[PDB]
């Protein structure tokens, strides 16, 4: 008997598939990944969330009479309930909207329209990466990128200096990263919450000629306007991550100035609202609803996904912040390596919806000299019961089931494309450097199996892969660059 | 790029973690990485095979992906126990079971096919659910049914051991040509299973095709096959002009719209919109009245069997089988009407699943397992092919002979050593056969063992003791016929180049088999072969006049997607290069009146349709006439839309 002493020698190996991988698809849920897209609505002040549910919907059919129309072709879905309670100075209309989803079943395709579809995970970089002369950070809707560009400046006695000032590249614009601070917290609030307070100071003209002779090459003196200078100390200079933040607060900066205006926050706001609107009418207005905008950028699960630590994590300001201290480690770091990567499945299927509430919000964000409470339930008025399904199906989202053989498990079950939504892979960028392969993929991934007809866009997971636990899908539990 | 030396051999030592889609493949140290690249896609596109066999040569890694990949046998979750069961079909039946560990029930339902794609699929080999009868209890471990690659006791396999030699016949193995005896493609095989939807309106009828008047029989019947390759035949009627029309059902006439299909009909189902009352007249609509009604009982059959246990109190049920049970519910209701593609179709639709054998024909691809692709090219009785007439066991004879010039320069000698592995295997299996009593007959198949794989000797030696007389004389026999089986790692643990030559050296009673008429010593062994989804009818395609576009050009049609007719009768298209080098002659005035008559010129093209159906056929001394061609009109209406002409002179 071959097949006995065949079947015993297979069953007395040693190194035995993961299990725990393999059946991963099963364990997520799409209630999970559902609040925060329905938490990015609450930007207007009058929106407030209430929680969604799946709903029961096992029942058993009674006889009726009223012309029931049945579909040809079979196909499972599942429906989600969405609550959400609009507030007004009377009306506190309550609106509770359905969607169907599709329903995994033998917890590897989806049945729609008699087809069948295979999900397929999706690679991407974690954020917080390097590109052609800019640091970027992947964002749900909004990509905040910081970009550099080298600028020379003079002291008192002719020295020169070659430095770097930062721009956010942020709502189509340039703008220097420092007057948004200077315009939340003010000059002196900046200058408390950097933590570099206790090294620059402004002086004025009669100051200027009683300045400390001998403190001249202690404290290098540098200047600001025509008779206003500033006091920074050389020690402080030494680093070139500290110099950023002088050449940045040099560049804000204009010739012309008052005294009594440094402290005022309206007085470079409204040089904001210049910046962004001309009409000076509204220079100020403008300029307060862009700050608004500001603070609603970052999202509830951009924080859950970043491994930095909490201190480094309460808002907006305090991510810029941690980013623009340690822009020179972050700039080194190198790209293709996998320590800072991650893989999604729903997220990505997730999109329409969240691309349908933008749209939506953003029209109800610019309205003028109008009641708000109708523009607000027409917000919410259309919701389709085949919104998702429609949407997924249309742009081919899903990958259609075209297979032939039985072995599955190579094939289909663990398969990893770099294209899609928010995918830097794109065959006519002509980027062949994505294409590669990196020391990194050895031991996590296949350096083998390559789409013949893409090369670089589709491989194949390693079945011995073991992803950490409790990481949200994460290769590694540090970054490539410790930053300690 | 210095970033190479953080990798350290040290600790990647004795495991396979560094390898995907790699551990099917023996030997994967040795061929060059071009190569093996195409190993993975020519695993992703392999068709199943009929009669599928365990590698000769194996990895000891099949079993476990074989156990992983869901997607072709089911068993039983929890220990179940049998409810009821019942019919729907000749073939096709649904169970009812239930629970012994936590009250829930579900149901199991069996079949004869199933649909991978548009085109290729499998059967299934229901033996156990079959035998499954009357209240049983079925096990955690038992398996329903399995797919025809699963052997009977779960070992993987994914085609075929052949006897191969390197040899050239008469130059027809050229390049990348391969030749098979007769013996070989009978073992070979595929199947192939389609499915088409065939629709009646008010309006059209179903030709008298099967049977005489007595029964109108449309369509074949459940489990009969088809003939000459069509199913059925609608014919478009009037109400205008019938009297010369209906006068012979039992013909073909000119306005037909035939539908074309091979194999034989397993499933049939049919969904009808019109009031039973209607259609209970109709004399031509008898066959279909037969269908539905059976359906129809079958429906109300479980409306009757299991009421009891979803309307009760219990009410313990999964989500499939409400699902199913409200889906068979809705059709004995009434006042139903279905709809197809978001619209309310008038005519009754049905659907038909027609399963057939393909067997090997020329122009398919068989490829190794190290990525030796090759092309049949012509098929020989068993006769023809090589022989060995002079050596003790004269009769072996080779079935494929592959292309020699091409070994060394693919740069690939894994195919060697698997060769010469099967060879050294089959001289000791005939020397242990030769002579020798139980008693030592396993030392000398043990011997060979030592020196080839080190890990298998314990094994070898604990299978061996552990079994009684009967079972080893038994299994003694069985390695007699079939052949030692074979075992080394892909990447660790193998045989590389000091281990041949040692085992060349010790048996030294060994010569190359001389054969007959041939003058060279040759040898022959066993090799694994896979079959592969390119075939010739999958993209062959001729057209002589197609529908047109709504301009006059010809254009693609969609009929055969339909299964409305049998090539795929789609025009290939002139390149920007083609007419060119076309040019390369001095003569042009042929090139453009070759164009104009073939795709431009409505007048011309039908005065060459007709100087060509009539006159003389040997000879033919066509003229053609001076027509202003369409394209010039198009081009003239675009440019005058612009604000611009053409101007002669």
């Amino acid at each position: 008997m071959i097949s006995n002493f065949r079947k015993f020698h297979g069953n007395k190996n040693q190194e035995k598939f993961n299990e725990n991988l393999i059946l991963n698809k099963e364990n997520e849920s799409i209630l999970n990944y559902l609040d925060p897209i329905c938490k990015t609505l609450e930007i207007i002040p009058e929106i407030t969330y209430l929680g969604s549910s799946v709903e029961p919907i096992n029942k058993v059919y009674k006889f009726n009479k009223e012309e029931k129309t049945s579909d040809i072709e079979r196909s499972e879905l599942q429906l989600i309930k969405m609550s959400f309670l609009i507030e007004k100075d009377d009306k506190k209309e309550e609106i509770n909207k359905f969607i169907y989803f599709p329903k995994l079943i033998d917890s590897q395709y989806f049945i729609i329209n008699g087809n069948r579809y295979y999900p397929i995970y999706q690679l991407l970089d974690s954020g917080t990466y390097r590109t052609n002369k800019a640091l970027t950070l992947k964002t749900l809707l909004m990509p905040i990128v910081l970009r550099e560009k080298k600028e020379t400046f003079d002291d008192i006695n002719g020295e020169t200096h070659t430095m770097l000032n930062v721009d956010l590249d942020l709502f189509k614009s340039k703008v220097p990263f420092l007057i948004y601070f200077f315009s939340k917290f003010g000059f002196e609030g900046t200058l408390e919450y950097f933590g570099l307070q206790d090294l620059i100071h402004v002086l004025m003209k009669e100051d200027l000629d009683q300045l400390d002779e001998d403190e001249i090459n202690d404290n290098v003196i540098f200047m600001i306007t025509k008779n206003i200078s500033l006091v920074v100390d050389k020690n402080f200079f030494s680093n070139k991550n500290n110099q950023i933040i002088i050449a940045t607060l040099l560049n804000c900066f204009n010739t012309r100035i008052k005294i009594d205006k440094i402290y005022e926050k309206d007085y470079w706001v409204k040089k904001l609202g210049g910046y962004f609107t001309t009409n000076n009418s509204n220079k100020q207005e403008k300029g307060e609803g862009i700050i608004l905008s500001f603070e609603r950028i970052l999202d509830e699960w951009t924080k859950k996904i970043l491994r930095t630590e909490e201190k480094n994590k309460e808002d907006i300001y305090s991510v810029v912040r941690w980013m623009i201290n340690n822009y020179l480690a972050l700039v080194k770091q190198d790209n293709m390596n996998l320590a800072n990567k991650r893989i999604r499945l729903y997220e990505y299927l997730l999109h329409p919806l969240l691309i349908k509430f933008s749209k939506g919000t953003y029209r109800v964000l610019n309205n003028r000299n109008s009641n708000k409470f109708e523009k607000i339930k027409t917000i919410f008025s259309n919701i389709q019961e085949g919104f998702l399904v429609k949407k997924i199906i249309n742009n081919e989202l899903l990958r259609y089931d075209n297979s032939v053989n039985s072995i599955s498990l190579f094939t289909l079950i663990l398969r990893y494309t770099q294209s899609g939504p928010q995918s830097p892979f794109s065959s006519n960028s002509t980027n062949n450097k994505l294409r590669g392969l990196h020391p990194s993929y050895l031991g996590r991934l296949g350096l083998t199996s390559t789409s013949a007809g893409d090369p670089g866009a589709s491989g194949s997971l390693t079945p011995f892969l073991e992803l950490p636990e409790n990481s949200y899908m994460h290769f590694t539990e540090e970054p490539e660059i410790n930053l300690n | 790029m210095d970033d190479i030396s953080v990798i350290k051999n040290e600790d990647y030592e004795g495991s396979h973690r560094f390898l995907a889609e790699e551990l099917l493949m023996p030997n994967a140290n040795k061929t060059d990485g071009n190569r093996s690249t195409m190993f993975c896609s020519h695993l992703a596109q392999a068709v199943t095979l009929q009669k599928a066999e365990p590698p000769l040569v194996y990895t000891n890694f099949e079993n476990q992906v074989g156990k992983y990949s869901t997607a072709g046998y089911r068993k039983a979750n929890s220990n179940y126990k049998v409810i009821e069961k019942i019919y729907k079909n000749d073939y096709n039946y649904v169970l009812i079971v239930q629970d012994q560990e936590t009250g829930e029930y579900t149901l199991f339902e069996r079949a004869e096919c199933e649909f991978l794609t548009e085109h290729y699929g499998f059967q299934w080999d229901n033996d156990k659910i079959d035998s499954l009868k009357k209240d049983d209890t079925i096990e955690k471990d038992t398996v329903l049914y399995k797919n025809t690659c699963y052997d009977e006791n779960m070992n993987f396999g994914y085609g075929v051991n052949l006897n191969a030699a390197y040899f050239s016949y008469k130059n027809e193995t050229l390049e990348d040509a391969i030749v098979i005896s007769e013996s070989a493609a009978k073992k070979l095989g595929t199947f192939s299973v389609n499915k088409v939807k065939v629709s009646v309106n008010t309006n059209d009828i179903l030709l008298n095709l099967y049977g005489d008047n007595e029964n109108y029989k449309g369509f074949p019947d459940i489990g009969e096959h088809i003939k000459n390759q069509i199913i059925a035949s609608r014919r478009r009627f009037d109400y205008n002009t019938a009297l010369y029309e209906l006068k012979n059902l039992n013909e073909m006439r000119d306005s037909d719209t035939p539908f074309f299909a091979d194999g034989k009909i397993v499933d049939i189902e049919i969904f009808s919109n019109v009031p039973e009352e209607e259609l209970k007249v109709q004399k031509y609509n008898e066959q279909v009245l037969y269908y539905i009604n059976k359906q129809k009982e079958f429906s109300n059959n479980v409306y009757q069997k299991l009421k009891k246990i979803v309307e009760g109190k219990d009410n313990n049920v999964s989500d499939k089988l409400l699902h199913f049970y409200n889906n068979c519910k809705m059709r004995i209701d009434e006042n139903i009407s279905y709809t197809y593609q978001n619209s309310k179709f008038s005519g009754f639709i049905m659907e038909f699943t027609i399963l057939e054998e393909e067997p090997l024909n020329k122009g398919s691809k068989i490829t190794g397992r190290y990525g030796n692709k090759g092309v049949i090219s012509k098929i020989l009785p068993d006769d023809q092919m090589p022989t060995v007439a002079e050596g003790r066991f004269k009769g072996l004879k080779a079935d494929i002979c592959l292309n020699p010039l091409g070994v060394f320069n693919r740069l690939n000698p894994s195919q060697l050593i698997e060769q010469e592995l099967n060879w050294i295997a089959k001289f000791i299996r005939k020397d242990m056969e030769e002579a020798g009593s139980n008693e030592e007959k396993v030392s000398i198949l043990l011997d060979f063992l030592n020196r080839v794989n080190k890990e298998e000797t314990e094994l070898m030696e604990e299978f061996i003791n552990s079994l009684n007389k009967t079972e080893l004389e038994e299994f003694l026999n069985d390695i007699i016929e079939n052949g030692i089986p074979i075992c080394q790692k892909p990447f660790f643990g193998n045989i590389g180049l000091d281990e041949l030559w040692e085992l060349y050296n010790h048996y030294d009673h060994i010569d190359y088999f001389k054969c007959e008429g041939i003058s060279t010593p040759l040898i022959i062994g066993e090799i694994y072969m896979v079959r592969l989804k390119h075939e010739p009818h999958s993209k062959f395609s001729a057209r002589s006049t197609s529908f047109m576009n709504l301009r006059g050009l010809p254009a693609k049609s969609k009929n055969f997607k339909e299964h409305k007719d049998l090539y795929s009768k789609t025009p290939v298209r002139i390149g920007n290069m083609e007419i060119s080098n076309l040019s390369l002659t001095n003569e042009m005035g042929s090139i453009m009146d070759m164009l104009n008559s073939y795709s431009n010129n409505e007048t011309n093209r039908r005065e060459l349709i007709m100087q060509l159906l009539t006159g003389n056929p040997f000879d033919t001394n066509i003229d053609l006439s001076d027509v202003e061609s369409g394209t010039s009109k198009i081009l003239k209406s675009l440019f005058t839309c612009l604000g611009l002409s053409i101007d002669d002179v």
